[PDB]
């Protein structure tokens, strides 16, 4: 399966 | 709508787990590589890796 992307930028 | 190309098992509580072939509505796709999706097959909603799904009919 494809590599999972890094998590999105968390919003503050 | 989109279709899952692979299964995906949630890795945090607010992810959406899904099966290959499931039909998904993309609800938010502006926050990065992870999209908020609503499964039209199971009714659940959560974040998914955008590279595991593709546009459907």
């Amino acid at each position: 399966a494809p590599p999972l992307p890094p998590r999105n930028r968390p919003r503050l | 709508t989109f279709v899952a190309l692979y299964d995906y098992e949630s890795r945090t509580e607010t992810d959406l787990s899904f099966k290959k072939g499931e039909r998904l509505q993309i609800v938010n796709n502006t926050e990065g590589d992870w999209w908020l999706a609503h499964s039209l097959t199971t009714g659940r909603t959560g974040y998914i890796p955008s590279n595991y799904v593709a546009p459907s009919d």
